[PDB]
């Protein structure tokens, strides 16, 4: 009484690598990274004329 | 298969979790650098990710805005062994201002932090929980503390986050602004972490002085002492016991309602080498010294209230038999006295790893040792003085201007004494017997 | 022929069956590799009991070992005789459940039960004709206490003519190591008093006592209890295996032994046990072996047989003896201690000899006592499921994924219920 | 017929022992292949600076 | 940078308390016994 | 058997050429002077008879100094000398006069020497196209030669990888209205397009590459390397090839829309690149996170509608379906509602190559992912604000009239522009 | 004698052949040269079903590769045994489908395949009593997908007597590599059913869950792949090529298989698949053949059989084995599932045996179900299909050279009708 789905739960050996480090992904590309170089670097000067 | 994810915000935060990272490494095996030395496997998994061919990568975070002690990280021993982007670090510091940390500057670091957060979560298959360090008497490290944990409860949902957390002292201190904040951050923390953990710093002094012979500390060895605790509770998840105990299983066991998650701690034995060989420091002796009141690691007297839960820890060669007759004669014993609806409250633990010692330390080789953890009625009297210095200070409404002008509303303190009483309230009607 | 297949959950009950398999193994003359090497042809011909044969002439022990936590299993793979065990039938989650009985029998073990009862049907539907199923777990554990009686409860309507017998190890109040164990212990019971038809009580604090007080051992340990109960498991069956005198099986034990249908909870003992110091003044004699029988303390079970009457008890001799004085010493037995027993039942011994007696012992005895006693056991744990109970302590961990104060609240009703109606039978005169 | 079953043996325990050699090379080989790849960036290292 | 360097500090000891623990520590009696059936030895051939 | 013509126009073409062709010979080993020291070069060389081998380029300017720095080079043996086009007179970023005053001059020039490279071409898959769309001379030149070779050739492919100017940073002041007139052009005769605007390679190099101090070589450079991930397939063996007619079937779903975005991983320095495993679960899931985006779009504002991508190294297949089978759980990323399957992968097994004295390190497994997604509407929109806000005075308008095409035209691509939104508007709604 | 002709196209098929030629040949014992060298002589007696024979003493398969790019054949030519194909029978394009399947059948298609027809004409006048065809492709791609139709149609039209047999690959959605699967699979299943005697579904996300579960492999490859379809395809026709207790042929396969004309759409399975590191605990016996084949895992198809049930099943045995225990397990287990057998056509299992195993094998099965659990596939395909068509995306392609929208129409109402008259059995009635 067991079907192909929901059967691959059963952990065997450490080829569980492959299939489950995105079981909770924690969501994922959500989040703004753009250009937040400024932390490394130092930022270029800004004057007024 | 099993992994953990340890965030440090905070100058403390940082020089503690630099501290428990030493002695990990050091448990561990792997030399400073990171490379395997030399030439039982997966004992690093827990909290190390392998590179695929030599060295490790730890599974930690580092935070802060005021990038001196990063740099000095990032300039130390340890140069190799920290990805050399997750130590991230901002221009301005909060200056002990909650508002700063919380509504002003953490908005542009909290976005790359989660980043990082998932870089490092993708990478793990059987997540056990996240642990965060924070002192609660810093801006900075509040603010950043509550933002996070407010992102991750949304982000993540169910999983376990532990803090362990630093309270200040009740005479000794360090700043004059500590109390708004500290109060201001329980209340972001009360309803968004599973398990919290008292740490205020004069206790460990108290014990630095009374068994370690140190007339002189410093937070080198308060940083050690933490970092040895950590080790003791999470020695389970990576060294095989007779009776294992998961992260999952505490919020089952020690935190009989939802609002009540505030634990303090001790551990046994402390002794210096020059006389811990002078005794043979038994299983009895031990667990007696860790109920011991002064020994606690959080200055709160139990003899002022009752218990709900202890869960103790053991580790080296003790017999579960031995452990269950000394918990008889704490039974037997008049002076500590549990809940009515709780007749058994002790959770036990047993591992075989031994202690390791960190050479030029203050500590030794001893082939037992036990920590405890416990929930009781006594905890409600440092809130009940913090309530009383945060009712002082804004009788006359000072320094809340600081506040005010970096957006944070002006009733917002309100609401948070508000819930200060709702909780002493909590536990004065759980301490009534029925 | 008239086989039984093992079947285990939980880290306890895997434990405990590393030792029955290696007792087992250590008495039919099998290497850890599984090549015989026995030296009586008496050793092979009842074989099929426990063992399959395989290809490569060698035997597979028809085990399954089933959980949620893998590292239990992956290190008694490491353990001595850790060979045996085909891989096929480990079968577990990565989650666990946490000593919860709720998330061990509603959530977690609800999707998991499919491959550990289709693995079950492959191996109750192979053999030649089925005798019936035994399970050991302890019910101090969430996901032991659930997932445990759920199969069992999945595995009695399917085969409700084959005997089943579970090995039930309940919490002690005296030596216990969780809060939270009378509420699954409670939950649990209330589905095995239904479906189980034999349950068997081990009480660890009474093996603590045995270890401290006969053995007079410096330092008991989990592998010293792990034997004990094998020894006990391993004498029940004997007579299965092997020729006697009087042949004497599992149902013909449930037909002599169990009064009324609900009457199923026994307790049970191991004869001899002595300090290996005391061993040259032993006399092993059938009257010894009697005495040793039913002393108080000789009982792995805390209740006190003599603050009870006994209704049935059973008696099962290993070696080689004479009737004589078997039979002699039961009766003997029986006059003298008389308001023991209760009275509407005479002649209530049960006996049974086979002539094979356990490696190293001359002659041995397994006891089997349905008595009154056993009333306190329950009335204390359900004691502490009230003091629990009545402030709703520990509640909102079972509430939180489906479960409510209703089944509780008819676990506690039958619970009490079922200690009235067999308290009534205590009293009752003809 | 008990020869023949006899006989089976040692066939499955030697190809049993040699696929565990062939387990075993794999890992090995993988790890120096890795080893040279990465002490390639050393002088990739060398290189930069 | 006083405090914290890199130092030298060099599964057994586990492994044989793990045995140990999983130990008999008791054994059973001594073996006097030779299996023999009980319907065999009464029942033999004659001259 | 197997081969593709590639035509360079414009500054920055040549500049992107140059640096393609460093990365082509050294990947085949060709040295500088052309001489080698079986064929997988036929794709994009031709042998001599005896010995040297000449590329299958075609390099056109109308000022000298670019063409003059290239015969003038260390590679001036390689190129045939007379395929090399240099004229006299800029365009000077007039739009106008590459498109109606001197082009007339090198259309007729340019078709003859590709007929004659065609003539010795046999399998002629198709014909890449590199132009900046900034400069007045790369459009017009890239306007008539894609509409002379429309209709001399007809159904071959044609793939265009322009350089689009920055939402924010740009060179010149009168770029918008030569990139909007060329883009009415190649609307309706590019069969591919791929957007390259320079802000988000500045962003890349400077956050994953860590140099503080990149020019265009370094940006070159990459574009160098996603054209060599493309074109791997057609001249080295895989498990599962893809050619160039593989694109027209798979990423456009309407012959309006075929605009797309690349992306590379994994982009790092030598300082920390084996210091961590660098797995397919890390480099694919960096290829879709939205920082390593090649055009400077965010595709989270928008739908996506097809992802074709091509692995190279020792990656195995089964790790680039567990991938796939996470992204797709992912919730971020969410597919249009039209399309449950969008991903074509192609797998090659000719690890990438490394130039000596650059900046990438060399690693095993290494992905390049085209993209075609709803969000690509905000740079059109944006331009065409820009474009709207100085044509609301007629603003430098007089020396596009000055040079003899009439005053409507731009009416003509504003209206195109406007049509193009809408239709992606229309095909971003769900049914 | 009796023979069969092979002929492959597209990449997929190229790559079944060139595993399918070299399991064969280890069978026939012949090496890559084309010289015999084998040991027993069976191996020769029935060379001629699949082997041609030449001057010099060697043998040429009667293969006809045909393919729209040169690549994949030039790559299959320098591979191992990759010379034992006639240089002759190779066909090639210059262009290539590009995953069209309007080009790859209406374009190019026309004035290539007459080349390809004379050749495979020739080859089947050529041989002394012709039996029938087989083919191999894959239904996701285009050239393949179209190409191997049309010679269906043209070669049934020539000869309507013989036997077809082919063995399609189709898109399962899990594993998805190209967005147009849908178009050309609809399109190639309407011109399939309406032509092919015999269709087998093959999907390599059931050959993935095989191959992870079962082998429990690391590192599966396309080698490995092809290595199970070659052997599951060979074990078909083995009983044909050698001798046995029960011969039986394609022809009494097609009689013994389907019920009606257009039910001719099959799973198949192959057994014993053992993990190397367990190989030595399993035992190879009957009992556990048959329930291994009937286990859904092993099943080479992504439907669950258990969803539906079964119309007929037929069983191969490679090996020397009895009647006996095999026709008594195939009532034991027709008895014991009844449930999922239809009850109006009793006794639907067949059964044939064959004396010689595979080389390194003692025991073999090949195992064939004709099931309704094949609705699901079409019923995804048909939504995947009209979630495309509803919005006309990727339509231009196809309509640019001659094709219209009414075709997709009828393709898409063919197909249902298909679907619909197929479930029509799974709950008639007697
Ligand atoms: N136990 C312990 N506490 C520390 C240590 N360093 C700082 N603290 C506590 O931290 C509180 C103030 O926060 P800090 O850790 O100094 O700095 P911070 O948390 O980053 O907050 P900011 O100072 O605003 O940047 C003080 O009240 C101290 O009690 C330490 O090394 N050990
Ligand atoms: N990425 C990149 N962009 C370039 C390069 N060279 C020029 N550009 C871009 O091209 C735009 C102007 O066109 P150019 O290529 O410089 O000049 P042109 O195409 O020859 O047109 P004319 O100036 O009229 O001769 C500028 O805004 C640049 O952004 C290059 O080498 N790399
Ligand atoms: N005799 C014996 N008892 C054990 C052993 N390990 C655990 N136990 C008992 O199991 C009880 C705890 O069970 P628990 O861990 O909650 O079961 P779980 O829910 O399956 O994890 C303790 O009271 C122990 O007495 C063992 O090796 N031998
Ligand atoms: N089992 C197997 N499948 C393959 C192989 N090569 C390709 N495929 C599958 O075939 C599909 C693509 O088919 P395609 O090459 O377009 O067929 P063609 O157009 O006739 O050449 C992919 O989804 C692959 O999964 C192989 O060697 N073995
Ligand atoms: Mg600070
Ligand atoms: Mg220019």
């Amino acid at each position: 009484t067991a079907d192909r789905n929901k059967q691959a739960k059963v952990f065997q050996n450490k080829e569980l690598a492959k299939t489950n480090f995105a079981g909770k992904s924690s969501p994922g590309p959500a989040y703004d990274v753009r250009d937040t170089d400024y932390f490394t670097y130092q930022k270029a000067p800004k004057w007024k004329i | 298969m099993r992994e953990v994810i340890s965030i440090h915000v905070g100058q403390g935060g940082i020089q503690v979790g630099n501290a428990c990272w030493e002695l990990f490494c050091l448990e561990h095996g792997i030399q400073p650098d990171g490379q395997m030395p030399s030439d039982g496997d997966d004992a690093f998994n827990t909290f190390f990710s392998e590179t695929g061919a030599g060295k490790h990568v730890p599974r930690a975070v580092f935070l802060d805005l005021e990038p001196t002690v990063i740099d000095e990280v990032r300039t130390g021993t340890y140069r190799q062994l920290f990805h050399p982007e997750q130590l991230i670090s901002g221009k301005e510091d909060a200056a002990n201002n909650f508002a700063r940390g919380h509504y002003t500057i953490g908005k542009e670091i909290v976005d790359l932090c989660l980043d990082r957060i998932r870089k490092l979560a993708d990478n793990c298959t059987g997540l056990q929980g996240f642990l965060v360090f924070n002192s609660v008497g810093g801006g900075t490290g509040s603010g950043l503390g509550s933002l996070l944990l407010e992102r991750l409860s949304v982000d993540y949902g169910k999983k376990s986050k532990l803090g362990f957390t630093i309270y200040p002292s009740p005479q000794v201190s360090t700043a004059v602004v500590e109390p708004y904040n500290s109060i201001l951050s329980t209340h972001s923390l009360l309803e968004h972490t599973d398990v919290a953990v008292m740490l205020d710093n004069e206790a460990i002094y108290d014990i630095c002085r009374r068994n370690l012979d140190i007339e002189r500390p410093t937070y080198t060895n308060l940083n050690r002492l933490i970092a040895q605790v950590i080790s003791s509770l999470t020695a389970s998840l990576r060294f095989d016991g007779a009776l294992n105990v998961d992260i999952t299983e505490f919020q089952t066991n020690l935190v009989p309602y939802p609002r009540i998650h505030f634990m303090l701690s001790s551990y046994a034995p402390i002794i210096s080498a020059e006389k811990a060989y002078h005794e043979q420091l038994s299983v009895a002796e031990i667990t007696n010294s860790a109920f011991e009141p002064a020994n606690m690691m959080a200055k709160c007297d139990p003899r002022h209230g009752k218990y709900m839960a202890c869960s103790m820890m053991y580790r080296g060669d003790v017999v579960p038999k031995d452990v269950n007759a000394s918990i008889a004669t704490i039974k037997t014993k008049r002076t500590i006295q549990f809940v009515d609806w709780c007749p058994t409250g002790f959770k036990v633990g047993i591992n075989y790893q031994p202690p390791t010692v960190v050479p030029g330390g203050d500590l030794a080789k001893v082939m037992r040792a036990v920590c405890m953890i416990s929930n009781s009625t006594a905890i409600a009297e440092v809130f009940s003085r913090l309530d009383h210095k945060f009712d002082l200070m804004y009788a006359k409404r000072a320094f809340v201007h600081w506040y005010v002008g970096e957006g944070m509303e002006e009733g917002e303190f309100s609401e948070a004494r508000e819930d200060l009483a709702a909780l002493e309230k909590d536990y004065e009607e759980v301490g009534i017997e029925t | 022929m008239r086989e039984i297949v093992h079947i285990q959950g939980g880290q306890c009950g895997n434990q405990i069956g590393a030792k029955f398999w290696e007792v087992i193994s250590d008495e039919h003359g099998i290497d850890p590799t599984g090549t015989y090497h026995g030296d009586s042809d008496l050793q092979l011909e009842r074989i099929n009991v426990y063992y399959n044969e395989a290809t490569g002439g060698r035997y597979v022990p028809r085990a399954i070992l089933m959980d949620l936590e893998p590292g239990t299993m992956d290190s008694v793979r490491a353990g001595p005789f850790g060979q045996l065990f085909r891989p096929d039938n480990f079968v577990f989650g990565q989650t666990g459940a946490g000593n919860n009985w709720a998330k061990g029998h509603y959530t977690e073990g609800a999707e998991l039960i499919d491959s550990v009862l289709d693995v079950v049907r492959k191996e109750a539907e192979g053999c030649d004709c089925l005798q019936g199923f035994q399970i050991t777990h302890s019910l101090g554990g969430g996901t032991g206490s659930g997932m445990g009686t759920l199969l069992i409860s999945k595995v009695r309507e399917e085969y409700p003519d084959r005997i089943m017998e579970t090995f039930s190890v309940v919490p002690s109040p005296k030596v216990s190591d969780t809060v939270v164990e009378p509420y699954n212990a409670t939950l649990s019971v209330h589905q095995l008093v239904e479906n189980a038809d034999e349950c068997m009580v081990i009480d660890n604090e009474a093996l603590y006592d045995i270890c401290f007080r006969t053995l007079k051992l410096t330092t008991p340990t989990y592998g010293d209890l792990n034997h004990l109960v094998s020894a006990a498991m391993s004498g029940v069956t004997c007579c299965l295996r092997f020729p006697g005198q009087l042949n004497s099986d599992l149902r013909k034990l449930a037909v002599n032994l169990i009064p009324f249908p609900r009457l199923h909870f026994f307790m049970i003992g191991f004869a001899p046990l002595t300090s290996r110091g005391s061993q040259q003044y032993r006399a092993l004699t059938v009257p010894e072996l009697t005495q040793q029988m039913f002393d108080a303390k000789n009982m792995m079970c805390a209740a006190d047989p003599r603050h009870g009457r006994y209704l049935t008890a059973s008696a099962l001799f290993r070696g080689r003896m004479s009737t004589k004085e078997v039979d002699e010493q039961m009766l003997n037995v029986q006059n003298k201690n008389s308001s023991y027993f209760v009275e509407w039942i005479p002649n209530n011994i049960k006996s049974s000899i086979c002539d094979i007696p356990p490696k190293g012992l001359k002659m041995a005895v397994t006891f089997v006592g349905n008595s009154t006693a056993i009333q306190e056991m329950f009335k204390r744990v359900a004691e502490q499921f009230t003091a629990m109970f009545r402030r709703k302590a520990f509640l909102h961990w079972y509430t939180g994924e489906g479960m409510d104060e209703m089944e509780f609240t008819e676990a506690e009703s039958n619970m009490n219920d079922l200690v009235s109606e067999y308290q009534q039978y205590q009293d009752a005169t003809a | 017929e008990k020869e023949q079953k006899e006989l089976e043996k040692d066939i499955l325990t030697k190809a049993v022992a040699a696929y565990e050699q062939e387990v075993e090379r794999k890992k090995k080989e993988l790890y120096l292949t890795n080893k040279q790849h990465q002490s390639s960036l050393i002088g990739q290292m060398h290189d930069k600076d | 940078a006083k405090t914290y360097q890199g130092k030298q500090m060099f599964p057994e000891k586990i492994k044989a308390l793990s045995k140990d623990l999983r130990a008999e520590h008791f054994k059973l009696g001594n073996d006097p016994q030779s299996y023999t059936s009980e319907a065999a030895a009464k029942f033999k051939e004659f001259d």
